[PDB]
Formats: structure tokens, C-alpha cells, sequence
């Protein structure tokens, strides 16, 4: 995951 | 946003960018009345920063867009930042913007309003296109 | 709020 | 990145079933959307996901995050709004  | 499409320019007029002092596009917003931005937590914005309002395309230079400074952030203290959790930051602006046809606030809903599953919503943004 | 004077089209 | 504004219209996931893709990472002030041909991705952060009611565009996401390729196959998260709405005002009535 990540942050967008 | 991945597979979507160019807006029409104005439409979205409460879609404000978060910019750096060297003009990047870091992160998106909202505004919610003329004083106040609802962004995210982790975008990690500081009084540094400047709102953009009115902008459609960040490579044209005729555009009537307005650069605010930003008073105040506030980080919502239940933010989680290992989990991401409550994910929300607001920030009062300086320089409170000026409302027009391409600049205005989207609405904030009551706690019980109901979004069902299956709803068609809409997102926008100038993130990545394609990774 | 809410309501945009140019209307998106989606 | 694109210099022009882009637009996505996408569906909102339950939570129980957002779950069958991240798990225990979806917590109850987040909401699901997309897996539908098209995601949010960096850079969109921050920004809102609405959806029409009663006429009116109403906040109901702030993108967050989601898959670190911006698979269009897998849904993003938004933090939920009406989650975070008396917070907000809590804010505005203070400040």
C-alpha cells in the first residue's frame, strides 16, 4: 500500500 | 487518477491543489466555505504551503486562479498515522478566497446520512494518470 | 453548497 | 501527473466486503470505492469523493490511500466523512  | 477523463474546466470549483513554495503539486482539497480547506492528515501540510483555488491546468499561465496562505492547520488529534486512521486535516486560510463561478464550497454531510454500497460517486484530482 | 454554477459532465 | 484537472466516476464497496481486499486495514472512519476501472493515486490525496444528494454535491471521502501500483482492480480508501463531520464542525465553531 500507500499513501495517495 | 488512473482511466479518467479531463473535467470540464470550472465544474469542480471547490478542488483546490496544495502546493509547495517551489509550485509542486503535493496534494488535493476541498473547501468548505470561504476560511476553510478539508485535506489529508498525511499530506502533511504546513503553514509554508499555499492553497491554489480556481485552477484547471497547472501548465497555463492565463488562468485567474487564487494563491492563499494558510493561517493554521489542524490535524485531527484521533488521526493514526501507523494505520492511517481519521485521515483528515483542516486548514483556515490567511486569505479568505473569493467565490465565483469556478470557486465555491461542496457540501459536508450530517453524521446519519446514509451512502449506500453500489452508489456511482465522483473523484477528481491531478494525481498520476499511470504508474 | 454543492451546487456548481458550470455543470461537470461525467 | 497531468496538468489538466481529471475526473472519475466510481461505485462505494461496503466495509465487510473492502475487508475481502485489505483486511483488518479498514477501520470504521474509512470508506471503500472503485475497483471498477479506474483509482485514485498519488498525488490525489487529499482531495474529495462526492456523490449527488438531494441535488447537491456532498463530501462524502477524502482520498486516502490504497494499492501502491493504483491497481484499477482493487478499491481505494477515502476517510469517511460522516465519521469526521462533527469534528469538523466541532473546529469551525471554535476557531
Amino acid at each position: 500500500s500507500w499513501p495517495w | 487518477i488512473v482511466n479518467g477523463e479531463e473535467a470540464v474546466p470550472g465544474s469542480w470549483p471547490w478542488q483546490v491543489s496544495l502546493q509547495d513554495k517551489t509550485g509542486f503539486h503535493f496534494c488535493g482539497g476541498s473547501l468548505i466555505n470561504e476560511n476553510w480547506v478539508v485535506t489529508a492528515a498525511h499530506c502533511g501540510v504546513t503553514t509554508s504551503d499555499v492553497v491554489v483555488a480556481g485552477e484547471f491546468d497547472q501548465g497555463s499561465s492565463s488562468e485567474k486562479i487564487q494563491k492563499l496562505k494558510i493561517a493554521k492547520v489542524f490535524k485531527n488529534s484521533k488521526y493514526n498515522s501507523l494505520t492511517i486512521n481519521n485521515d483528515i486535516t483542516l486548514l483556515k486560510l490567511s486569505t479568505a478566497a473569493s467565490f465565483s463561478q469556478t470557486v465555491s464550497a461542496v457540501c459536508l454531510p450530517s453524521a446519519s446520512d446514509d451512502f449506500a454500497a453500489g452508489t456511482t460517486c465522483v473523484t477528481t484530482g491531478w494525481g498520476l494518470t499511470r504508474y | 453548497c454543492g451546487v456548481p454554477a458550470i455543470q461537470p459532465v461525467l | 501527473t497531468p496538468d489538466r484537472l481529471q475526473q472519475a466516476s466510481l461505485p462505494l464497496l461496503s466495509n465487510t466486503n473492502c475487508k475481502k481486499y485489505w483486511g483488518t486495514k479498514i477501520k470504521d472512519a474509512m470508506i471503500c470505492a472503485g475497483a471498477s476501472g479506474v483509482s485514485s493515486c498519488m498525488g490525489d490525496s487529499g482531495g474529495p469523493l462526492v456523490c449527488k444528494k438531494n441535488g447537491a454535491w456532498t463530501l462524502v471521502g477524502i482520498v486516502s490511500w490504497g494499492s501502491s501500483t493504483c491497481s484499477t482492480s482493487t478499491p481505494g480508501v477515502y476517510a469517511r466523512v460522516t465519521a469526521l463531520v462533527n469534528w469538523v464542525q466541532q473546529t469551525l465553531a471554535a476557531n
